[PDB]
Order: C-alpha cells, then structure tokens, then sequence
C-alpha cells in the first residue's frame, strides 16, 4: 500500500 | 483524496480475468477470424480496443453473441492481441510483427500500433 | 518466453472498466446492500473477492441479475471496496475502518483486511 | 515497454  | 492504493490491485485483477477467460467462465462474445474462433469478456475487449468499444456500445451489437472481424484479419495475430489484452505481455517477432501491426491498427490498439513502428523502423 | 510487456496497461484496463461503470455500460447485476442498490460487472466482482467468486461459479447463482448481501453489512462500507475494487484506491478513515475491514472480511478481500489491522493496531 |  502507497500514499498516491 | 485521503485514499490509500495497493499497487498490485491493477494486475492482480487483470491476472484474474485472465484466468476467468482460460476456464472459459463468464465469456459472453465469440470472435470468429475467418476459419477460428475466440471466445472473451465482452469488457475486456472495450477496455482494450478502441473498435470493441464502439461495438459493445452499439445499441444493435451490444447484444450480438458472435462477432466477425474482416476477412483480411489473421487469426494468429488476433490470438497474440487477444492475449496482450489479458496479460500486458506481447509476443511481438519477426515473422508476426507486420499482421501484429495491422490486426492492433484494426482493433484501434494505439500503443501496440506505437511498439511495432518503433520495431519496424529499427530493422529497416 | 520473448515478449515485450506494457507497464501501464493493467491500470489502464482498470481505468476504462470504471469509465463502463460510471455509464452503467454492460453492468449485468445489481447487488443489494440494505435499502441501496450498487449495479456492477460480475467479472469486476470475481476477480477482487472470494465472496464474488464462489458466488458466480456456482451453477445457480451465476445467472442472477440481483444478489442480496448479509443485512449486517454495511451500505458504505460496501461503497468504498467497490469504488477499490475498480481503482486499487481505498478511503481508510478513522469513521468507517471498522465498516470497511467487516465488509471486507465477508468479501474476501485478503489484502484489504490486512491494512485495516495494520491501521488499527497502530491507533490502539 | 520493457523486457519483463
Ligand atoms: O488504443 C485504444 C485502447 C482503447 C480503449 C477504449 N476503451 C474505452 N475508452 C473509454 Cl474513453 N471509456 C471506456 C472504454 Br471501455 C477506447 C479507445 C481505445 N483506443
Ligand atoms: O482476497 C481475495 C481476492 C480474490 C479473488 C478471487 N478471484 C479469482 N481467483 C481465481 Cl484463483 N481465479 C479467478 C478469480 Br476471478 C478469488 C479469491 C480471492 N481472495
Ligand atoms: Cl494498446
Ligand atoms: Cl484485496
């Protein structure tokens, strides 16, 4: 999971 | 935003539905390329290809279960388009690249069109 | 094998079959949360839940227009996976984490389930 | 493209  | 994104989602979900397509599970269009067939998800196809979008978006075609493409089309070249669409893996070579070429220019696939004109050009 | 593979293409299938979404093109069910209705693409469904998966393979239920999920499950909930499930973007707040890891949890939604322990192990 |  990433910040976008 | 605020959103958090898994990187993967995308592939994964591709992976899927072509594991859907290899089991033949939900398939709703059969492709027919002169003597062959394939059959698909009538999403994927749209999703992939700017003709298959103005096809499935036809208000007549939408409900078509068999499609056939143009005579001139080769069934070899579909089946590598068929699964680049599935996969994001093109098996581009010598001896497919022209009727790869000319099945994505059909199909409306503008990167794969892109590829093979970089690949052409190269060799010449 | 030799192929060539396009980075960007997964996300870009990804991407048109949210735009289909949006027009309601080719949704074929509607699955019913409570009191709200959230049409969808069955295959969509499939490939980002084990719920949507063992629902559509089953020889019944895969010819169902309307799907009815548990009454404890919650609309926004429900909401926020679909609009993951054809984005990879997920809105994880402090409000709706404990929703969303529920609904995920009865969807099979594997990697979903661990941010949400992960997120709330780190609050406590 | 890239060589997967
Ligand atoms: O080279 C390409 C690939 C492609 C795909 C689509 N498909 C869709 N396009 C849009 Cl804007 N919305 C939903 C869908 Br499905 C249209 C055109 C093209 N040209
Ligand atoms: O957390 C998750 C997400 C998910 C998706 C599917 N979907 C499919 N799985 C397989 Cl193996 N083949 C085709 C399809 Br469609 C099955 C289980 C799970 N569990
Ligand atoms: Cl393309
Ligand atoms: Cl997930």
């Amino acid at each position: 999971w990433v910040i976008p | 935003d605020s959103c958090i994104q898994f990187t993967r989602h995308a592939s994964d979900v591709l992976l899927n539905l072509n594991r859907l397509r290899s089991r033949d599970i939900l398939t709703d269009v059969v492709i027919v390329v002169s003597r062959e067939q394939f059959r698909a998800h009538k999403t994927v196809l749209m999703a992939c290809s700017g003709l298959f979008y103005s096809i499935f978006t036809d208000q007549l075609k939408c409900n078509l279960s068999v499609i056939n493409l143009d005579p001139e089309i080769n069934p070899e070249g579909f089946c590598i388009l068929l699964d680049f669409m599935y996969t994001s893996r093109l098996n581009l070579r010598e001896g497919n690249i022209m009727a790869v070429m000319a099945t994505a220019m059909y199909l409306q696939m503008e990167h794969v069109v892109d590829t093979c004109r970089k690949f052409i050009k190269a060799s010449e």
